[PDB]
């Protein structure tokens, strides 16, 4: 319904009126959150862990050559 | 298939791509996903649509096989 | 006829061949001489030579392409009306011995076992007595073999 | 131009046509 | 258009009253 | 079924013996695209061998088979 | 006698002749490619 | 309600009645087949149309033909 | 209560384990059981089971009417339906075989079926 | 009668929601209706076609009265090249700002038309909004007759007799001469009279017509046979539609082809052809014997065509009988002749466009011909399932012993079976030929792309004189008694036209269009074989010998016999409509693309693509998608936003359909048990009670509402691409 809705929205002019970033935000707060807690894991709640499980979650861009390996996946 | 689809787009958008010298991320559908895959009319037209291009380009090339497999695999 | 005009002098059918060639040459060209990616790419160079020479004698359309006359006409036998007569022989040798072993089969005292389990030497026999079908055919028309009579075969109520 | 006397005028045409319309109906 | 305040009552009634009304009406005649 | 899996695996280590540019791919991990199918050439399917790099021409893998093999240490 | 009864049943005897036709056509594009006519 | 008729080329060989699953059939004498009995059709009103009865029949063409008549909470095997 | 509901008793020996025709493992008495069942069909579905299972051969299935009218259904006779019995009057024959049914066209505008002879 | 549906008291006495579905679909089936006698029936249907008309009186109407009010008629007719017709004004208060303004059509808010009502208009002599507001007011005024008709003739005075209804013979000369032959007579008075004026910028309307002679002759030449008169001084080739800048007297010509100007047939053509059409339909309509002791006797004529062989059995003996007393038959044949006369309306309106400047509107074109055709396909489609119908429940054997229709069951095997083959036959090469030429373009040798001249058809081009292919035959022979016989006549106009390639008059063919019509072949002889199977075997086969006994339309006869899912003649018509889809597709794609190339002058696209199917996806559907599809983005939305929308909502009807298509009744009927039962023991929710018990769709409604939502989807998608991929590109 939420696509509906902005499909609806956006062919109708109506960007402001729309679920997205720049209009009725929906961020998934909860998955957020934990992306924090497994960024700030290493040295804290994982000690002996140097660097995260996964970029996914936060911190760094890793490159291999130009091309990115992982980073973070923001939601 | 939303899953895979999600995956796909989602990679492409915010997290595979290149870095340049002066270490600007430029990724391979360059953050489209935000702002196009909250619309079905964004997942038919920034996603099947502008992927597809590849697939249905390939003919008289090395990837031809995939371009002649899309068709027998609709068919 | 400026629509079909013969391949050999057909403009578009030359380049054509040129441009296939200049992109198996700008591949090549990324290869050292007596590699097999050269010599791969110079086989298929010369094939593209030997097939426009051999498609030259055919006629082609505005868009430098090959094609087939399929109106009887006995200029243009070899495009068609050859390959059909073939095609024809081949399928009604494949039909007429099929025919012949399923007779075969129905004459067996268990006629359906021969139809998942072939007599191989049966089915050989009659595969190999297929080139004279269309006399075969003929005798067996004319004896009144060939069809069954309309009294015989189950309808349904209409 | 259409004015709007002539706009009102099809309305009440179209009255009638409802009229009719449920006229039949209710016998069919 | 001459009478354009015309399609601010009709198009509501064609699209929300008269659809209402309808299938009320029909809602009775089918369950009676 | 563990058999018939046997056979599939072998199949893959043969190609990659065989008709591979691994070896190559080992020198140069990020310039080389992974291939370990050839095609015959007829009916003019030899278009499907891609220049793929390595001095092999052939079909690009996705199975990630070379990535496999490094890391298990096979050069 | 009963392996050549298996290999006489329909999928066997259509997987061996579809096999030599295929053959048959295959190598005659190997030898004979690109005939469009005769 | 369903329509259940039994013809007169059955056999009376009871797999009808066997078959249905709401009792809508029995088994009467009759002395028109060898078996001495022809299937009848006596509690349509409990029959849900599932044709059960015509996948047993063996005879050709069926003895026992069911006509899908006007629905009824029986009819359509509703528990509510 | 506002539908027809159908009473199912049996007598049993022991106390079975035996399938609900609603889902799930029930225990039946050693002696008289009754079960009160929304549908025809899962009397005669239990009635199957507590036969074929058991050999309990002396269930009867009941109509209550929310009326309160009670109405015997299973055995109607008290022989089992697929037993010829003496005192059952056919009902539904049709002489001849269905090919001798009539044309649709014949029948139409008439209250008379294409098996109505 | 104290429950709806009253005419069925089988489906009133159903305590269930299937009652109301059941009601509205047999509303229409007269024949099943409690009590229905044949003189009521037939009384019924003529009272219902009284209302149909009017419906369609009303629908004109308002085309009339909304461009009239809304429309820009007046400044279109000024600038028809340029400026776009409007359909009607929007009033959506769900519009945003940017909409609005997407939307604003000079000082108006509204629909760009795609109907060519504005060019036909034009054409026919409608000059300003007043006239087309009086032709409103006048089809309310018809519509208004046709209900009071309607209506009277079911009061019981006027009630026609069941005789009345199968007076044959009067009603085929009336229609004839009457309903055909006098409506095209007055249609004529209408081009000579009013739109011919019009077109020469000369006003004729009810203001001044009786002083107006449409020729300067008057009737003088056509009481004295001097007709000669009326074809002399055609418009010249200079002529400005509208003006008298090079504007003739003529008002019957046979000039052939097209005014240079609008790109479309001369009003004088189309005038003479109306004269020459009406007095051959007031002849025709002299031929059958009514109460004046002259005349044929329709029985008599088909009792005599027995061949005396007795190859055709008793020939036509008892059809008379047959057909008289089947309003399916009657309405079969009605439909079959209708889906032609739609196809040929497709045909023929492209190719030789009737109406001023429509040439140029692409979109109109593309419309017009996508809409007849997806009509055209339906009414086919009917025409075989009322004569399935008509095979169940109208035919009676012993009435037809031995005749052509009794012959036709008789041989329902060979007919099927001949059907089956020539099906398969097409099905494999055409897909064979087209998958060889996609393999070989795919692997970078299109060269070797087996690409059939169609040889047969540009031989047809050349025998109406189509120079191009160098055949010099008949009237592209200038020695042919053909050409010589037609020269000082149509033939300078039709050749000019023929050979021009600007047009849409014989489009050059090529490989291209010879594997595309065997696409066409394939989906019309399979499309036929389901319909015709559907038919013939509607009364019995060897699954189900007994067949009519259950009628057109029941859902199966069970898993019994190996199992008998879509058994009934419905499910032929049922799975009939998805090849009818199917083919029209291939049909309104193939006019569409070969359209867009010739209009963007790249025929060169069409001829080197089409040879593969990769080149349809590709450079058909892909490439044209583009403005479809950004009719809205994050970036903004344009006048195609409603397209786009419209595009999704038909993929999204379409894949609805799958659902009742793909998934039976069984899992649905279980899943609402539970529903039910959650109700029932909520509590505030179980106070409230259902009246109709809610169960399942039936198997056969649920073929029905997954065909609907399929064919919705289909047309809707197709709609939504053909009007935005051709506004967008031009
Ligand atoms: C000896 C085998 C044989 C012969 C002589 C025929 C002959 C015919 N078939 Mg039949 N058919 C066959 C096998 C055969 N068929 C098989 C195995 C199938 C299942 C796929 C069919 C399915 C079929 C359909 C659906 C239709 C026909 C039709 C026809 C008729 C028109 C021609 C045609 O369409 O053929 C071409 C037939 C096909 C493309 C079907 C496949 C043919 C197979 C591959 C050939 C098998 C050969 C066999 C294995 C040889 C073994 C012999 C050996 C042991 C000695 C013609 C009477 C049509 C008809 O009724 O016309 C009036 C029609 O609509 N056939
Ligand atoms: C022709 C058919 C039609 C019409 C004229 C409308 C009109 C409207 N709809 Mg839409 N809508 C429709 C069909 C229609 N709808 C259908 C079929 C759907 C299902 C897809 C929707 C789904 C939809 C949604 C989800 C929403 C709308 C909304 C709106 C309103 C937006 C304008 C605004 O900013 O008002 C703002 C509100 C007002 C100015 C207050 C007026 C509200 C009513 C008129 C109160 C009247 C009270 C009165 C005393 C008693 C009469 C009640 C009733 C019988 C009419 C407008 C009233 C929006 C809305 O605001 O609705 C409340 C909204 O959120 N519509
Ligand atoms: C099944 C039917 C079939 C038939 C009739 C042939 C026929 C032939 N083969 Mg082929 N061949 C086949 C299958 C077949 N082959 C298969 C499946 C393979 C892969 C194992 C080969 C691999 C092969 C090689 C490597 C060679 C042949 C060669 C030949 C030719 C030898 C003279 C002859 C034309 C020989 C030839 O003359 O080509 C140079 C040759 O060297 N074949
Ligand atoms: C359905 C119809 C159809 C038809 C009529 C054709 C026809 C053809 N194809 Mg195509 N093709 C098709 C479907 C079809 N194909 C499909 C579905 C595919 C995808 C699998 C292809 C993919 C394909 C490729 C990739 C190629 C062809 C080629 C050919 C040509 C082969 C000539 C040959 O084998 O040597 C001659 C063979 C004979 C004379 C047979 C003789 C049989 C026996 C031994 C004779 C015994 C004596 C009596 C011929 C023009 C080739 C070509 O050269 O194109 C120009 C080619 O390279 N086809
Ligand atoms: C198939 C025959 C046919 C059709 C479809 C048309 C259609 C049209 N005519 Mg044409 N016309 C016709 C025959 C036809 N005419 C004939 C035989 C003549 C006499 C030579 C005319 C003379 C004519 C003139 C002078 C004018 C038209 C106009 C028109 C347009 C508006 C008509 C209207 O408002 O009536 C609405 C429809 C009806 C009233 C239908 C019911 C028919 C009734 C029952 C019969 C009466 C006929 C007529 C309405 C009144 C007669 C007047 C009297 C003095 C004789 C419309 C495009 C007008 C126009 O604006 O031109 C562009 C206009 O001024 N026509
Ligand atoms: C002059 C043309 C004509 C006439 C007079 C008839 C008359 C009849 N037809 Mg025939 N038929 C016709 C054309 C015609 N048909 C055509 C063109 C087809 C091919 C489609 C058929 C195919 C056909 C079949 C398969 C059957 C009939 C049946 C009948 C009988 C009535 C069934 C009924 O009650 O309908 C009631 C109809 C409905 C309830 C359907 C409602 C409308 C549909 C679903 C369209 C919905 C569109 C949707 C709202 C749009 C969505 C918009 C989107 C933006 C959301 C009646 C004798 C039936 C019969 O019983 O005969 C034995 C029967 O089974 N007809
Ligand atoms: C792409 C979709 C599609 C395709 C290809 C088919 C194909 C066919 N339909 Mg079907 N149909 C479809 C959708 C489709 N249908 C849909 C959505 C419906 C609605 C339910 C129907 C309903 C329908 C009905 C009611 C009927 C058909 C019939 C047919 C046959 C028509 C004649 C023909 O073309 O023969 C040529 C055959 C084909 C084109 C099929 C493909 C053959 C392939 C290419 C050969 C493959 C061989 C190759 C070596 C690969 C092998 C694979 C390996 C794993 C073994 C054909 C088999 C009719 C029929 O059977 O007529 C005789 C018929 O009465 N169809
Ligand atoms: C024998 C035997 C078989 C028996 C099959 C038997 C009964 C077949 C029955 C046929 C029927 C009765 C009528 C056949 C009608 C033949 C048609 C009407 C062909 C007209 C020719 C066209 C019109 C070509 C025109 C043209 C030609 C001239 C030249 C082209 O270039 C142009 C075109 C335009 C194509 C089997 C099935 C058992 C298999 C077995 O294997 C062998
Ligand atoms: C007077 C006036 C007014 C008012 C008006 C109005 C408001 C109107 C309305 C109107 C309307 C509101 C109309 C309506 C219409 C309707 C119609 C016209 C319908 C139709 C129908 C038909 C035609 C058909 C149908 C049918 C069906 C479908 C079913 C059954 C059968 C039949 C066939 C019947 C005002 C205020 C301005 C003021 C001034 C004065
Ligand atoms: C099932 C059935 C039915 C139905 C049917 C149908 C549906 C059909 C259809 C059909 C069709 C749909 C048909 C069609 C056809 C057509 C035709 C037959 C045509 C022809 C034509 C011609 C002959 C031509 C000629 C020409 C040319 C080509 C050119 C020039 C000119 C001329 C004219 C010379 C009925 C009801 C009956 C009844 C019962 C059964
Ligand atoms: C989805 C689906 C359902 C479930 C859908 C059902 C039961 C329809 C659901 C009701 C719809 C949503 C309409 C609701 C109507 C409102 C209550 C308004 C009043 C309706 C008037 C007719 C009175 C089936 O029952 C079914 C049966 C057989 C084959 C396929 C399918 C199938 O695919
Ligand atoms: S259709 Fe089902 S319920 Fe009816 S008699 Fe047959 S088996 Fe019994
Ligand atoms: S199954 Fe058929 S034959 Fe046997 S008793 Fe029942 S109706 Fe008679």
């Amino acid at each position: 319904g939420l696509y509906i809705h902005n499909d609806t929205m956006r062919a109708l002019g109506r960007a402001q009126d729309m679920f997205s970033d720049t209009a009725i935000q929906l961020q998934p707060v909860l998955a957020q959150w934990i992306q924090q807690i497994h960024t700030l894991a290493p040295g804290n709640t994982a000690v002996n862990a140097l660097a995260t499980a996964s970029y996914a979650f936060g911190a760094d861009t890793v490159t291999v050559g130009s091309k990115i390996a992982m980073m973070p996946i923001k939601l | 298939s939303v899953v895979i689809f999600h995956f796909s787009w989602k990679m492409q958008s915010d997290v595979w791509g290149t870095v340049s010298s002066n270490g600007t991320v430029s990724h391979i559908t360059g953050g489209n996903f935000a702002q196009s895959a909250i619309t079905i009319n964004g997942w038919l037209r920034d996603f099947l649509w502008a992927q597809a291009s590849q697939v249905i380009q390939s003919y008289g090339s090395s990837l031809s096989a995939y371009g002649l497999m899309f068709l027998g695999a609709h068919f | 006829a400026d629509v079909l005009t013969t391949c050999q002098q057909n403009e578009a059918f030359h380049k054509r061949e040129a441009n296939e060639i200049r992109q198996l040459q700008n591949r090549q060209s990324k290869y050292d001489a007596n590699s097999g990616g050269y010599l791969a790419l110079q086989a298929q160079i010369d094939q593209v030579h030997k097939r426009f020479d051999k498609y030259g004698e055919l006629l082609c359309g505005q868009d430098g392409l090959p094609h087939l006359i399929t109106d009887g006409d006995w200029r243009h036998a070899r495009e068609f009306t050859i390959p059909a007569i073939l095609f024809l022989y081949i399928t009604g040798w494949i039909g007429w011995v099929g025919r012949s072993y399923l007779q075969y089969t129905k004459q067996t005292k268990n006629p359906t076992e021969q139809e998942i389990i072939l007599d191989l030497p049966m089915a050989f026999k009659y595969m190999l007595s297929g080139f004279l079908w269309p006399l075969s055919a003929w005798q067996e028309y004319r004896s009144g073999k060939l069809l069954a009579k309309e009294d015989e075969i189950s309808v349904s109520p209409r | 131009m259409i004015t709007d006397n002539q706009v009102f005028v099809a309305l009440i045409m179209a009255l009638v046509c409802g009229y009719l319309a449920v006229k039949l109906a209710a016998q069919l | 258009m001459s009478a354009s305040y015309l399609p601010s009552i009709l198009v509501p009634t064609v699209g929300l009253i008269l659809p209402f009304a309808t299938m009320a009406i029909l809602f009775v005649a089918i369950e009676k | 079924q563990l058999a018939i899996i046997f056979i599939w695996l072998s199949g893959m280590y043969f190609h990659g013996a065989r008709f591979s540019n691994y070896v190559a791919w080992l020198s140069n991990p990020t310039g080389i695209k992974p291939s370990a199918q050839v095609v015959w050439p007829i009916v003019g399917q030899q278009i499907l061998n891609a220049d793929v790099g390595g001095g092999i021409q052939g079909i690009q893998i996705t199975s990630g088979l070379f990535q496999l093999w490094r890391a298990s240490g096979i050069v | 006698m009963n392996l050549k009864k298996y290999l006489s049943t329909a999928p066997v005897v259509a997987t061996l002749w579809l096999f030599l036709t295929a053959g048959i056509l295959i190598e005659l594009n190997r030898f004979y490619p690109d005939s469009l006519f005769y | 309600a369903h329509t259940v008729k039994i013809y007169d080329n059955c056999i009376g060989c009871t797999q009808c009645v066997r078959a249905c699953p709401l009792d809508v059939l029995e088994m009467v004498p009759w002395d028109g087949c060898k078996a001495g009995q022809m299937a009848s059709a006596p509690r349509t009103e409990d029959c849900v149309g599932c044709k059960r009865c015509e996948t047993a029949c063996p005879t050709d063409f069926l003895s026992i033909r069911v006509y899908l008549g006007g629905e009824t909470t029986r009819s359509m095997g509703l528990a509510y | 209560e506002t539908e027809e509901k159908y009473a199912m008793t049996w007598s049993s020996n022991r106390e079975h384990v035996f399938e609900m025709p609603t889902g799930g493992a029930a225990t039946m008495n050693a002696g008289d059981n009754l079960l009160y069942l929304a549908r025809k069909e899962q009397a005669l579905a239990l009635a199957t089971q507590l036969r074929t299972q058991f050999k309990i051969q002396d269930y009867k299935i009941y109509r209550i009417f929310p009326s309160g009218e009670v109405q015997y259904l299973h055995p109607k006779d008290g022989v089992l339906p697929y037993l010829v019995n003496e005192g059952r009057e056919q009902v539904g024959r049709i002489k001849a075989t269905i090919g001798k049914n009539v044309n649709p066209a014949q029948v139409k505008f008439t209250s008379k079926a294409t098996y109505d002879r | 009668t104290t429950k709806f549906p009253k005419f069925s008291q089988a489906l009133a006495s159903d305590p269930t929601t299937r009652r109301i579905w059941y009601g509205i679909a047999t509303a229409h089936d007269f024949e099943t209706h409690d009590g229905m006698t044949e003189e009521n029936l037939y009384q019924k249907i003529f009272a219902s076609h009284f209302g149909h008309l009017a419906l369609i009186f009303l629908w004109t109407s308002g085309n009339l009265f909304h461009v009239a009010w809304q429309g820009n008629f007046e400044q279109w007719i000024a600038n028809p090249l340029k400026t776009k017709p409007l359909a009607h004004a929007i009033w959506d208060p769900h519009f945003g700002q940017a909409a609005l303004k997407a939307f604003t059509r000079g000082e108006t808010v509204a629909n760009i038309s795609y109907s060519g009502l504005y060019h036909w208009w034009y054409t026919i002599g409608l000059r300003n909004n007043v006239e087309l507001y009086s032709g409103a007011l006048g089809l309310l005024v018809l519509s208004a007759v046709f209900l009071l008709a309607g209506w009277l003739h079911i009061q019981p005075k006027f009630k026609p007799s069941l005789s009345w209804f199968k007076n044959n013979e009067s009603r085929l000369n009336h229609h004839l001469a009457g309903l055909f032959g006098v409506s095209s007579l007055a249609w004529t008075g209408h081009l000579v009279h009013v739109a011919i004026p019009a077109s020469r910028g000369q006003h004729v309307g009810w203001d001044n017509f009786i002083s107006v002679a449409p020729h300067p002759a008057g009737l003088q030449p056509f009481f004295t046979g001097n007709w000669s008169v009326y074809a002399q001084s055609p418009d010249s080739m200079q002529h400005v539609f509208g003006t008298n800048q090079g504007a003739g007297t003529a008002i019957l010509t046979f000039l052939g082809g097209f005014h240079p100007q609008t790109q479309s047939l001369w009003l004088t053509d189309m005038a003479h052809h109306h004269l020459a059409i009406a007095v051959i339909f007031i002849v025709a309509g002299h031929m059958y014997r009514t109460n004046f002791g002259i005349g044929h006797n329709l029985k008599t004529i088909l009792e005599a065509h027995r061949p005396p062989s007795g190859r055709l059995g008793k020939g036509h003996i008892g059809i008379y009988q047959t057909l008289t007393n089947s309003l399916h038959f009657q309405l079969g044949l009605a439909l079959a002749c209708l889906s032609v006369v739609t196809s040929l309306v497709a045909q023929h309106m492209y190719a030789m466009p009737p109406y001023a400047y429509m040439a140029y509107d692409y979109v109109t074109q593309a419309a017009l011909y996508t809409h007849h055709q997806y009509i055209a396909g339906l009414l086919i489609v009917g025409a075989f399932a009322h004569g399935a119908i008509f095979f169940i429940r109208d035919y009676d054997p012993e009435q037809n012993q031995d005749n052509v229709l009794a012959r036709m069951l008789t041989h329902k095997e060979a007919i099927i079976s001949h059907l089956s083959w020539v099906s398969l036959f097409l099905g494999f090469h055409t897909l064979g030929l087209y998958v060889h030429n996609d393999v070989v373009v795919a692997f970078g040798n299109p060269e070797k792309q087996i690409l059939i001249e169609p040889i047969f058809a540009q031989w047809i081009q050349a025998t109406s004189g189509k120079a191009l292919y160098g055949f010099h035959v008949l009237l592209s022979s200038s020695t042919s008694n053909a050409t010589t016989a037609a020269q000082q006549l149509w033939l300078p106009g039709w050749l000019e036209a023929i050979n021009n390639e600007s047009n849409s008059l014989f489009l050059t063919i090529g490989p291209g269009d010879f594997l595309v019509h065997h696409a066409i072949a394939l989906g019309l002889h399979t499309t036929t074989l389901i319909l015709v199977k559907g038919a013939l075997d509607a009364r019995g086969s060897k699954l189900m010998p007994d067949k009519k006994d259950f009628g057109y339309s029941f859902p199966c006869d069970g898993p019994g016999r190996g199992g008998t899912c879509d058994i009934s003649a419905w499910d032929a018509f049922y799975l009939a409509m998805f090849w009818m889809l199917n083919t029209i597709g291939w049909i309104t794609f193939y006019w569409h693309w070969k359209h867009l190339s010739l209009w963007q002058g790249n025929v060169a696209q069409f001829n080197e693509s089409s040879t593969y199917l990769m080149g349809w996806l590709r450079d058909y559907l892909w490439l044209n998608s583009s403005p479809l599809i950004n009719g809205y983005n994050p970036y903004g939305m344009n006048s195609l936003s409603v397209w786009a929308w419209m595009f999704l909502f038909a993929h999204l009807v379409w894949a609805t359909g799958f659902m009742f298509l793909i998934s039976w009744r069984g899992y649905w009927q279980e899943l609402i048990e539970t529903l039910a039962w959650a109700h029932e023991r909520t509590p505030l929710a179980n106070l409230i009670k259902w009246k109709d018990k809610p169960v399942a769709l039936s198997i056969v409604q649920a073929r029905l509402v997954g065909l609907v939502h399929f064919t919705v989807g289909y047309i809707l998608t197709y709609a939504a691409f053909v009007i935005a991929s051709t506004a967008g590109k031009f």
